[PDB]
RNA sequence: GUCAAUUGUUAUUAUUCAUAUUAAUUUUUUUAAAAGUUUUUUAAUUUUAUAUUAGUUUAUUUGUUUAAAAAAUUCAUUAUUUAGGAAUAGUUAAUAAUAAUUUAUAAUUCUGAUUAGAUUUGUUUGUUAAUGCUAUU
C-alpha cells in the first residue's frame, strides 16, 4: 500500500505486486541523475513503538510558517487498515499510525 | 407478617396440590462469594433447617455494677426434632461459658416446653419467641444474687 | 546411560525391524498385492509389488541403504547377509532406529513436522549424543549441538503435550528425556514463564475440552458472578484434582471438627 | 517515569467493572489450601522510551472445590477480603492442564520439580 | 461531529447471508421551478470551474 | 484539562458529593478523579475505536498468541493479524452471547423514542 | 408435526386467508418477534433455531413493506383513475 | 495483637438478624461459619429435587449401568465396607448390599408397553449415539438428601462427557416424548452415582437423620478407580438381588 | 420449505431425495418406497435406482475430494444420471465435477454390474444451486433426468408452475465451472 | 541531525498530552462554526458499562428504596418518577420492580397521567412488560377511566395471554439459564456481545410462569366497565366467566421479596410499653392497643383466591368501579 | 478543532561538563500575633479529637448516632532509594471464637526480601522546544 501511495505521488516510477509472499519490486525513478527520494525514513526506528497520529498532528505539518505546504509525504495506516498518505488522511479527517516519511 | 402470612398459601398451593409441575436444576442457583445474593426474580420456597432464635439472660460485670444482658443464640432447628434434642442441640453453641452454667428448660412466654413433644406440636417457627430460663430463676432474687465490688 | 535410557540402546545394537502395523495395513488395503506377494515368495520377483509397502524411501530400514528386504530374495544368501542390519555402520543404526520409531508415532505417514514425530527424531538423537559425550568427556563440537538439540526438544515437547498427552507419555516415559523438560528454575517457574511458554507458543486454547472435564462447570456465571465451583455444585458436578495426602489429612479434620465439637463439649 | 497502562490483555477481553477487577493468568502455585497462586501481567507504559513493558506479579485466588491444577488458565475476579492477601476467587478456569490431573492420577506431582 | 461521533447507524435490515428475494434491492432507493441554468450546471458538476488556482499575479497597474 | 462531567457519566450522576462525605477522605492521599475522554475508556470501547488497543507488540500480540490467531509483526488485519484461528473459522458467532437487545428495534422502528414532554413545558414558555 | 393443526376449512381462495393473515402480521411491530425462541434447547440448536427465526423475521418485513406500498401503488391509480382499489388488480395494459 | 482485634467472627453480618436489632438491641451469637460451610467441605451435592406431587409416589423402575464385578471399584469400596463394619457394626443394616452396587442413572415410576417403548428408545438413544464402551472413573464420596444417602461420587474426567448426554438423551424422550414419569422430569441431568449407603425411612428413627461424618470422613475423597461400562440396563426395583441384582427387564 | 432454501441449515439435500422418490413413485407405483438403506430402486428391470451415495455439500471439504460423488445417482437404464448438490465453495465446486477418467471409469463399471451394454452407457451430470433450488432446475430435472410424462408432472408435482425461485445473479456461476489447465495442478486444486 | 518534524512526530503520546487526555487567541473566532451545529446530546456516544455482580443489586435496591419511598410525606408524588429517570440516565436498565414501584407510588398519590408516563418510558425503553406488570398499568388505566389506553396496551403486549387450560401442565418451571460464557465464546466474541446488564426482557420468559392471566381479563373488563364500553365488557367478562369455572385453580404466585417488606428477626423485649408515657395508651410494635384504624376485610391478594372465588370477587372489583365511575 | 520552537567569543579533533540566561541560597524592615477556652444543679457532670516529631519504601486502612437532623465497616492491586547483593523469622496456611508443648511443613527472597543508610509516601517546582532531568504535604 505504501508503494501504491508513493507511486501516486511520483517518488517511484512504479511498483508491482508479483503476489510473491516474500518481496515485490518497485522501480526507482531518477531526475537529474539524482534519486527522487532524497530522505525516506521509517517513522518508528523500532517495531515495539507504534506512534499514532492525530488528524491535527498531521495538519500542523502541512503549515510551514503560514503556507500550506504539501512537500513532504507521510504515510499512515488507518484504523480500517487503509494505507493512506497524510494528505488524504487529513482530508477525510481520520487518524492512524505512522509508517514512514518521504520527501 | 404480611409477606409471611402471604407465602403461607404457596406452602400448600404452589407445591403440594399441583399434580403437575417440574423443578429444574440448573438456573436454580445459590449464594455468591461477594457476601450477598445476585438479583434474580423467583423462588417457590424451601427451608429444611429453620433457624430458631433462642434468647437467654446472663449477667455481665459492668464497670458501675452488675447487669444482665440478652444473649440470644440463633440455632438451626430440624423441623422434625423433639425439644429434648433442642435443649441438647443448643448447649454446644454457647460460645461463652457464662450461658450454660447448668441445666435449663426452654420456655415460651413463661409456659414451659414439653420435651417429649416436637416443634410441630408446639408450632415453633423462627418468629416464635422462645426465652431460656436457668434452674436458679428462684435464686437471683434471693440476696445471694451476685457478689459485686464496692 | 541411565537405566531407562540405555534400554533403548540395546535395541540399537542388534537393530529394529519394521513394526507389523505397516505390513498389516498394506494387506487389509491392497488385497491383490498381498495375495500376489505371498504367492511369489522365495522367487526372484521382477516387479516391485511391494512398492506400496514402503512408501517413503527412508521407510526402508530393515536392510542397509534402504534396500527393501523383498528385493533381496531372488539372490544367493551371501548377498542377503551383506545388507543385514548386523553389517550397518553406527551412523545408519541411528537412522534405522529413528525411521522405525518415527514411523510408529507418525500420524501422517509422510509428514516430518508432526510434533510427535519431530519429538522422537530429536529425542533419540539426544540419547546417542549424550551416549557419545559422556564416554569421551571433552568434545566441545558435540556439546554445542546438545544445547541446540535440547532446545528443539523442549520446543517440541511443551508443544506436543497439548496435542495429545497419551502419545506424549510414550515420548517422556520410554526415553526419559524428562530431565530436559524439568522447569529451568524457580524464578522462570514462579513468574509463570515456564507455563507462559505454552502461551508464547499459541497452544493455550487447543484442547477441545469435550474429551475431559465437560465444560459445564469450568465457567462461572457472568450474570451471577458465582465462582467456578458453584456452577458445578448447582449442576451436581465434581471437578477436583486427585488430592495430595497433604491436602487430604487437612480436609478430613475440617469435616469432623463441628462433629468433633459434639464429642468434646459433652464433657 | 513509569505510568500504569490499563489497555492490555485482561482489559481487552473482559470489561473490568473497575480497575483490575478481573484478571487472567497461569496457576503457578497450588501448594496452599484453597489458594491457587497465579502469575498475571499488569502493564506499565514508559512515556520516555514510548515503549511499554510487562511486569508480572503474583496474586492469590480462592478455588472452592480444589479445581485448579498446576498449569491452568484461570479467569479470576476481585472480591471481598478473604485473608490478609486473598481478595480474588477463581471465577472460571479456561484451560485445564490435562496432564496435571493425569500426572496426579498416576500418583505424581502435577509438574516435574524445578532444577534450582 | 467528526469521525469520533457516535455511529449514525445502518438504514436497512438484512439479517442473513441467505437473503434471497428478487424484486428486492429496489426498495432502498425510491427517487414547476425556474432554476438558473448556470447553477443547475454547477450543482451537477458539469459546469466549467474557475478555482483560485487559475489566478496569476495581481499586477501593479496603478 | 479534561472536564469533570466525565466523572458522573461513568460512575453516577452526583456520585461525587456522596464520596466527598467520607470522614477519612483526602487525607493525605485523595481518591483522584476519573477524567478520561469517553473514547479512551479502558473497558467499554473496542479496538477499532480506542487507538490504544491498536498497539500490537505487547498488546494485540498476546491475544492472538493466546487465541491461536495466525499473527505477524505486521499484516493485513487490524493488529498484527494475518488470518482467523481454527475456532473463528469454523463456528457461527452471529447469535452467541447476549441476545440481540430489544432496544435495537427502536432504531428501525423509531416512533417509540419520542419526547414525552414539550421542551417548552419546562417552565420556559 | 402435522397431527396438531387438524381443523379443516376448505373455503379459502389462496389469497383471502393469506391477505388476511398478512394484515395481522403487517401491523406487527418488531418486539412481536422477541420471545419466539423455544427456551430449553441445546447450544447446537439454540444457535440454529435463532437463525431460522431471523429468516422468517426477515421475510415477513419483506412481505409487509413490499406489499405496504402496493396498496398505495393501487391507490395511486384510484387517486388518479377514480376506480375501486380492487378492480385495479385486474386492469390490463390495453386499459 | 495475638488474635485479630476484630476477627472474622466480628466481621460477620446476617440479614435475617435485623442489622440494627441484633447489633442495636443485644449481642447475637451463633456458630455462623458452620452454617456457611461450603458444599465442598461437606460433599452435599444437589441431585434433582423431584416435584412434591411425585414425592408422594415411590420409585418403581430404574435404568442403571450394573457394575461389572472384578473391577477396582468394589475391591476398593468393599475394602471400605469391611473398614466400616469394623468402625461401626451399626452400618451393616444401613450399608448397601455389595451385591447391588451399580451406577444409578434414572428413576421412573411406570406396564409392559411402557417397558417396550423405552426398550426401543434406549435401544435407539444408545444407537442414535452409538457410544463406545463407557469408562467412568469414580472418586470422592458425597451425600444426597441431607445425608440420608451416601453415594460413589463420579468425577467428570474419563468418559463422563459422552455419558451425561445419554442421561439428557433419554430424559428428553422418556419424560416428554412418551408418557413416563420420572423424579427429574424437566430434561434435567440426574447426577449418576453408585449409592454406597442408604438410610431406610423406617431406620431414620433408628439411626438418625444424618449418616455420620466420622463414617465417611476418611474416604471423602478416596479414588475409586475407573470401570469400563458397556451395557446399560433398565430394571425394576421390586425385588432384591434376583441374580445378585434386581429384576432385569431390559439391556443394551 | 427446503427447496425454497428457507432451511438455512442442512439445505434441501434430503428433501431432494424425497422429491425424486415422489417424482418416481407417481411415475410407476405408489407402493414403490423400497428403501433398503441408501438404495431406493425400482424392480421392473427398467432400472431406476435412486442410490444416494453421500453428502457432497458437507463432505468434499473435509476429506478425499472425490468429485465423482453423486449426492444422488439415478440410473434411467442406458442413461446414468448423477445429481450433485454443488458446494458453496467456488473452490471445491470444481472438485465435484466428475472428470473424463471418472466418467468412462464409472460407465465401464456400471455396464458389468447392471448388465447395461457397453456402447449404450450414457452417463450425465446435473448440479443444483448450492443452498436453494431454482425453477429451471426443477423443470430440466423432471423433463430430462427424471423423464416424466408432462401431464403426470402436474399430477406428481401440482405446484410446479407455481414455483418461482429464479437464480440470483451471485449464484448464476454455480454451473460455469472450468477444467483446470493440464499443467497447473499445483496452483489450481 | 535528527529531523525536527520527527522530534515532534515521534513523541505524540508525550506525557504532556497524557495529562490533557486525563490518562493519569482564546476568543470565539478560533473555535469552529461547526460547533453550534451539534444537536442536543448528539455528542454523547453509546456506553456499555459492566458493574460488579453484587453492585448490580445494591444499586437497584437504593432505586427501589426511593421510588417506593418517595411518597412518604415530603418528596413530591413526581419524585417517584424522577428517581426512575436518574437510574435510566446512568444506563442501569430499569427492571420490572422499578416499574411497578412507580405505578404503585404514582397511583397512590393521585397522579394518573404521570403514572402513564412511567408506562410510556418502558414503552420507549422497548422493555416488554410481563403479565404482572401489564395488569399494573391497566390498574391506573381503571383510575384513568380511558378505554383508549388499555385497548392500546392490550394489543401491544398482552395479546397472546391465554387462560391456563385444564390440559396444560401448570406454572412453567424456570427455563432461563443464567448468562454463562463458555471460554470459546468469551475469547472470540467481541466486547459488545460479552457485556451483560440485567435487561428486563431477559426473564420475562419466566416472569409469566405463574400464569396471572385471569387478572388481565378482569382489569380489561374493568376498563371496558369504566369507560361505559360495556359492549366490550360482556365479551371479556363472559370469556372470563366460562373459563373461571372449568379451568383449574391458577397457582398463586409467592410474594416477590424485593418488592414487599419481608419481616426480619428482631428482639422485641426492648420495646416501649403501651403506657410508656403516663399521658396516653400507645400502640406498640408488639401488640395493638388502640385497635385497627381501618376495618379490614382480612383477605389476601386476589391471586390467592380459588378459581371461582376470583370470579365473584371480579364482580366486587367490577362494581366498585361502577361506584367510582358514578362517584367520579 | 486559533499559538511547540532552541541567541554563551569558541581556541586542532574526540568527549553532555570552567567564564552565559532562567530559577533559586548569597540578599537584608511592607504579615503577623499574646494569653485565661466554656459552660453546668452535685467538690461533680454535659460540650470543647491529628502541624513540629525520629526514622518509616510490600508503610497509614474504616463507622453503628456524636453532630448534622427535622441492611453503608475493620480488607485490598498497583508504584518503593542505596554502585560492586544473601538470606529472613513469635512463621505461613488450615482448623477455631484451640492450638504457651494442635495440625501441616509452611512463609519471604536474586523478579533483589530482612537488617542497615538516606527520605515524611505528592494534582504543587524550576529548567525546556520538548519524552526528560529537578522540588513539594
Amino acid at each position: 500500500g505504501c508503494a501504491k501511495v508513493l507511486l501516486d505521488h511520483g517518488l517511484v516510477a512504479g511498483f508491482r505486486d508479483f503476489r510473491n509472499d516474500r518481496a515485490f519490486a518497485v522501480e526507482l525513478k531518477y531526475f537529474q541523475n539524482e534519486p527522487t527520494i532524497n530522505i525516506i525514513e521509517p517513522c518508528s526506528y523500532d517495531g515495539k513503538t507504534e506512534f499514532e497520529w492525530s488528524p491535527k498532528m498531521m495538519r500542523r505539518l502541512m503549515n510551514a510558517h503560514g503556507i500550506h505546504n504539501r512537500l513532504i509525504i507521510y504515510i499512515c495506516r488507518t484504523a480500517d487498515n487503509r494505507i493512506i498518505d497524510h494528505i488524504q488522511a487529513v482530508k477525510e479527517c481520520i487518524g492512524g499510525r505512522g509508517l514512514m516519511m518521504a520527501h | 407478617r404480611r409477606f409471611t402470612e402471604s407465602q403461607t398459601y404457596p406452602g400448600p398451593i404452589r407445591a403440594a396440590t399441583p399434580g403437575d409441575t417440574r423443578f429444574y436444576m440448573g438456573s436454580a442457583e445459590t449464594i455468591l462469594q461477594e457476601n450477598e445474593r445476585h438479583y434474580v426474580v423467583d423462588d417457590p420456597h424451601v427451608q429444611h433447617l429453620v433457624p430458631l432464635r433462642v434468647r437467654f439472660k446472663t449477667f455481665i460485670w459492668v464497670t458501675s455494677g452488675w447487669e444482665q444482658r440478652v444473649q440470644v443464640v440463633q440455632v438451626m432447628a430440624q423441623r422434625d426434632s423433639t425439644i429434648a434434642e433442642l435443649m441438647q442441640q443448643v448447649r454446644i453453641e454457647n460460645q461463652s461459658p457464662y450461658l450454660c452454667t447448668s441445666s435449663f428448660k426452654l420456655c415460651i412466654d413463661g409456659k414451659d416446653l414439653d420435651e417429649l413433644k416436637t416443634l410441630a406440636d408446639y408450632g415453633i417457627h423462627e418468629y416464635s419467641r422462645i426465652d431460656a430460663i436457668e434452674e436458679n430463676d428462684h435464686l437471683l432474687h434471693t440476696e445471694a444474687e451476685r457478689l459485686k465490688d464496692w | 546411560l541411565s537405566p531407562i535410557q540405555k534400554k533403548k540402546q540395546e535395541q540399537m545394537l542388534y537393530g529394529v525391524n519394521i513394526p507389523e502395523t505397516r505390513v498389516m495395513r498394506f494387506e487389509q488395503q491392497h488385497p491383490l498385492l498381498s495375495t500376489a506377494l505371498t504367492q511369489l515368495d522365495g522367487q526372484p520377483k521382477g516387479f516391485p509389488f511391494w512398492y506400496k509397502k514402503y512408501p517413503t524411501r527412508r521407510h526402508a530400514y530393515e536392510q542397509r541403504f534402504s534396500v527393501p528386504t523383498e528385493m533381496l530374495e531372488g539372490y544367493n544368501d551371501s548377498i542377503k547377509k551383506a545388507f543385514s542390519m548386523s553389517m550397518m555402520t553406527i551412523q545408519e543404526k541411528q537412522f534405522a532406529q529413528e525411521a522405525m520409531y518415527m514411523e510408529r508415532y507418525a500420524e501422517h505417514d509422510f509428514d516430518t513436522t508432526s510434533p510427535a514425530v519431530l519429538a522422537v527424531k530429536r529425542a533419540l538423537k539426544v540419547r546417542v549424543l549424550r551416549n557419545h559425550l559422556l564416554t569421551n568427556p571433552h568434545n566441545n563440537i558435540v556439546k554445542t549441538i546438545l544445547a541446540n538439540t535440547e532446545r528443539k526438544l523442549n520446543h517440541t515437547l511443551r508443544r506436543l503435550r497439548k496435542v495429545d498427552f497419551k502419545r506424549y507419555w510414550e515420548i517422556i516415559r520410554d526415553h526419559d528425556v524428562q530431565d530436559v523438560l524439568q522447569p529451568p528454575n524457580l524464578v522462570t517457574y514462579r513468574q509463570g514463564s515456564y507455563w507462559r511458554y505454552d502461551w508464547n507458543a499459541g497452544l493455550a486454547i487447543s484442547t477441545q475440552l469435550a474429551d475431559v472435564l465437560d465444560p459445564r462447570g469450568l465457567n462461572g456465571c457472568v450474570e451471577t458472578g458465582r465462582s467456578r465451583s458453584e456452577v458445578a455444585r448447582d449442576l451436581g458436578l465434581s471437578y477436583t484434582r486427585p488430592l495430595q495426602e497433604n491436602e487430604k489429612k487437612q480436609l478430613s479434620e475440617q469435616a469432623v471438627y463441628y462433629e468433633r465439637l459434639a464429642k468434646f463439649k459433652m464433657e | 517515569r513509569r505510568m500504569p497502562w490499563p489497555y492490555d490483555l485482561t482489559s481487552m477481553i473482559f470489561n473490568q467493572p473497575r480497575q483490575g477487577s478481573d484478571k487472567i493468568g497461569y496457576v503457578v502455585g497450588t501448594s496452599m489450601l484453597k489458594t491457587a497462586v497465579v502469575a498475571a501481567n499488569h502493564m506499565v507504559y514508559y512515556p520516555k522510551f514510548n515503549q511499554r513493558v510487562s511486569r508480572t506479579s503474583r496474586f492469590f485466588a480462592h478455588d472452592e472445590d480444589l479445581a485448579c491444577v498446576e498449569g491452568d488458565l484461570v479467569h479470576i475476579k476481585q472480591s471481598r477480603k478473604i485473608s490478609k492477601y486473598k481478595h480474588y476467587y477463581v471465577f472460571s478456569i479456561l484451560e485445564p492442564n490435562i496432564e496435571g490431573r493425569e500426572r496426579l492420577k498416576l500418583g505424581l506431582k502435577a509438574v516435574p520439580p524445578p532444577l534450582f | 461531529g467528526g469521525p469520533g461521533s457516535p455511529v449514525k447507524g445502518p438504514g436497512y435490515y438484512a439479517p442473513p447471508m441467505e437473503g434471497e428475494h428478487m424484486r428486492g434491492y429496489t426498495a432502498e432507493w425510491r427517487d414547476p421551478e425556474p432554476w438558473e441554468r448556470k447553477y443547475k450546471q454547477y450543482a451537477r458538476g458539469q459546469h466549467p470551474s474557475y478555482d483560485m488556482v487559475y489566478a496569476g499575479p495581481m499586477p501593479e497597474i496603478f | 484539562r479534561q472536564p469533570s462531567y466525565i466523572h458522573d457519566k461513568r460512575y453516577g450522576l452526583f456520585s461525587n458529593e456522596h464520596n466527598i462525605g467520607k470522614s477519612r477522605r483526602g487525607l493525605p492521599h485523595i481518591t483522584p478523579i476519573y477524567t478520561k475522554h469517553m473514547s479512551l475508556w479502558e473497558t467499554d470501547t473496542d479496538a477499532s475505536t480506542n487507538r490504544f488497543f491498536r498497539h500490537y507488540v505487547f498488546g494485540q500480540r498476546e491475544e492472538h498468541l493466546l487465541l491461536g490467531r495466525p499473527h505477524g509483526f505486521e499484516a493485513d488485519q487490524a493488529g498484527g493479524r494475518q488470518g482467523d484461528s481454527a475456532y473463528e473459522l469454523n463456528t457461527d458467532q452471529r447469535y452467541k452471547g447476549v441476545p440481540r437487545p430489544a432496544i435495537t428495534n427502536l432504531h428501525y422502528e423509531p416512533v417509540w423514542n419520542q419526547t414525552l414532554y414539550r421542551n417548552t413545558a419546562h417552565g420556559n414558555q | 408435526m402435522l397431527a396438531k393443526y387438524g381443523d379443516l376449512t376448505v373455503v379459502k381462495d389462496d389469497l383471502t386467508l393469506l391477505e388476511k393473515t398478512e394484515s395481522y402480521i403487517a401491523k406487527w411491530r418488531l418486539n412481536r418477534w422477541e420471545f419466539r425462541v423455544p427456551p430449553l434447547l441445546y447450544p447446537a440448536v439454540r444457535e440454529k433455531v435463532m437463525l431460522q427465526q431471523e429468516i422468517l423475521k426477515a421475510l415477513c418485513l419483506n412481505r409487509a413493506e413490499e406489499h405496504k406500498h402496493v396498496l398505495g401503488d393501487i391507490q395511486i391509480v384510484a387517486s388518479i383513475t377514480g376506480i375501486s382499489p380492487e378492480s385495479v388488480r385486474e386492469k390490463n395494459r390495453a386499459w | 495483637e495475638r488474635g485479630l482485634y476484630f476477627p472474622i467472627n466480628h466481621r460477620i453480618v446476617d440479614q435475617r438478624n435485623t442489622l440494627g436489632s441484633g447489633a442495636e438491641e443485644a449481642d447475637i451469637q451463633s456458630r455462623y461459619r458452620r452454617q456457611l460451610r461450603s458444599s465442598f467441605v461437606t460433599r452435599e451435592t444437589r441431585q434433582t429435587e423431584p416435584p412434591a406431587w411425585s414425592r408422594s409416589t415411590r420409585p418403581t423402575h430404574f435404568l442403571s449401568l450394573p457394575l461389572p464385578a472384578r473391577c477396582t471399584l468394589r475391591v476398593r469400596v468393599k475394602e471400605m465396607h469391611e473398614s466400616m463394619i469394623f468402625a461401626n457394626q451399626s452400618i451393616e443394616p444401613l450399608l448397601i448390599p455389595a451385591a447391588k452396587l451399580h451406577v444409578t442413572l434414572g428413576v421412573m415410576t411406570i406396564a409392559p408397553d411402557v417397558l417396550a417403548a423405552i426398550q426401543d428408545c434406549v435401544g435407539q438413544a444408545c444407537h442414535d449415539t452409538c457410544k463406545e464402551p463407557l469408562q467412568l472413573r469414580f472418586r470422592g464420596l458425597g451425600t444426597f438428601a441431607h445425608g440420608r444417602v451416601l453415594f460413589a461420587g463420579c468425577i467428570t474426567e474419563a468418559h463422563f462427557t459422552t455419558l451425561d448426554t445419554l442421561v439428557r438423551r433419554i430424559r428428553r424422550d422418556v419424560g416428554l416424548g412418551l408418557g413416563v414419569d420420572m423424579k427429574g422430569n424437566p430434561h434435567d441431568s440426574y447426577v449418576p452415582h453408585v449409592t454406597v449407603a442408604k438410610i431406610r425411612p423406617s431406620q431414620i428413627g433408628q439411626f438418625g437423620r444424618q449418616l455420620p461424618i466420622s463414617m465417611w470422613a476418611d474416604h471423602q475423597h478416596h479414588d475409586f478407580g475407573d470401570v469400563t461400562f458397556n451395557r446399560v440396563d433398565l430394571c425394576s426395583m421390586k425385588g432384591e438381588g434376583k441374580d445378585g441384582y434386581y429384576h432385569v427387564v431390559s439391556s443394551i | 420449505h427446503d427447496f425454497l432454501g428457507l432451511n438455512v441449515v442442512s439445505g434441501y439435500r434430503p428433501s431432494l431425495g424425497r422429491f425424486l422418490i415422489h417424482c418416481l413413485s407417481k411415475k410407476n407405483n405408489i407402493s414403490n418406497p423400497v428403501s433398503n438403506g441408501r438404495v431406493l430402486l425400482h424392480v421392473s428391470t427398467s432400472k431406476e435406482t435412486l442410490f444416494d451415495y453421500g453428502d457432497s455439500k458437507n463432505q468434499v471439504a473435509h476429506d478425499d475430494s472425490i468429485y465423482g460423488l453423486p449426492d444422488f445417482m439415478y440410473v434411467r437404464g442406458n442413461d446414468i444420471f448423477l445429481i450433485i448438490i454443488a458446494a458453496d465453495n467456488h473452490w471445491l465446486r470444481k472438485r465435484q465435477v466428475p472428470h473424463t477418467k471418472q466418467l468412462e471409469g464409472i460407465a465401464r463399471r456400471c455396464s458389468f454390474v447392471l448388465g447395461i451394454p457397453f456402447d449404450k452407457v450414457r452417463i450425465r451430470n446435473l448440479l443444483l444451486p448450492p443452498n436453494y433450488v431454482d425453477s429451471s432446475s426443477l423443470r430440466r430435472l423432471t423433463e430430462t433426468v427424471f423423464d416424466m410424462s408432462p401431464a403426470s408432472v402436474k399430477e406428481a408435482v401440482p405446484w410446479i408452475s407455481l414455483y418461482e425461485k429464479g437464480l440470483d445473479a451471485q449464484d448464476v456461476d454455480y454451473c460455469e465451472l472450468e477444467k483446470t489447465v493440464n499443467e497447473e495442478e499445483w496452483l489450481t486444486l | 541531525m535528527r529531523d525536527p518534524s520527527l522530534k515532534i512526530l515521534r513523541a505524540g503520546s508525550g506525557f504532556q498530552q497524557l495529562k490533557r487526555m486525563g490518562m493519569p487567541f482564546r476568543g470565539a473566532d478560533t473555535y469552529s462554526v461547526k460547533y453550534c451545529e451539534q444537536g442536543r446530546y448528539e455528542y454523547q456516544r453509546y456506553l456499555m458499562i459492566n458493574r460488579f455482580p453484587s453492585e448490580y443489586k445494591r444499586h437497584f435496591l437504593r432505586f427501589l428504596g426511593n421510588i417506593r419511598g418517595s411518597k412518604s410525606r415530603d418528596a413530591v408524588p413526581q419524585e417517584a418518577l424522577h428517581w426512575l429517570l436518574r437510574m435510566i440516565v446512568d444506563n442501569f436498565n430499569p427492571q420490572h420492580v422499578h416499574y411497578i414501584a412507580a405505578m404503585r407510588t404514582l397511583q397512590d398519590s393521585g397522579e394518573l397521567d404521570m403514572a402513564r408516563d412511567v408506562w410510556k418510558i418502558m414503552e420507549r425503553q422497548q422493555t416488554w412488560p410481563d403479565t404482572a406488570t401489564i395488569c399494573a398499568y391497566l390498574d391506573v388505566c381503571v383510575e384513568a377511566g380511558e378505554k383508549t389506553w388499555a385497548v392500546e396496551a392490550w394489543n401491544r403486549y398482552c395479546t397472546e395471554l391465554r387462560f391456563l387450560q385444564a390440559g396444560e401442565v401448570d406454572p412453567k418451571p424456570i427455563t432461563r439459564t443464567p448468562f454463562s460464557l463458555t471460554r470459546e465464546e468469551l475469547l472470540y466474541l467481541p466486547k459488545w456481545k460479552k457485556h451483560f446488564d440485567h435487561d428486563p426482557n431477559l426473564d420475562v420468559p419466566d416472569l409469566n410462569r405463574f400464569n396471572r392471566t385471569r387478572e388481565v381479563y378482569l382489569r380489561m373488563a374493568k376498563v371496558m366497565l369504566a369507560s361505559d364500553d360495556m359492549s366490550m365488557f360482556e365479551h371479556f367478562f363472559d370469556k372470563l366467566q366460562a373459563a373461571m369455572l372449568t379451568t383449574p385453580t391458577p397457582v398463586p404466585e409467592p410474594p416477590n421479596p424485593h418488592l414487599v417488606r419481608r419481616p426480619r428477626w428482631s428482639p422485641y423485649e426492648h420495646q416501649k410499653s403501651l403506657h410508656h408515657s403516663p399521658w396516653r395508651m400507645d400502640n406498640n410494635g408488639r401488640a395493638m392497643a388502640l385497635g385497627p384504624s381501618r376495618t379490614i376485610e382480612g383477605e389476601m391478594q386476589s391471586r390467592f383466591f380459588s378459581n371461582p372465588q376470583f370470579l365473584v370477587h371480579a364482580v366486587k372489583e367490577a362494581v366498585a368501579v361502577v361506584l367510582q365511575r358514578h362517584m367520579a
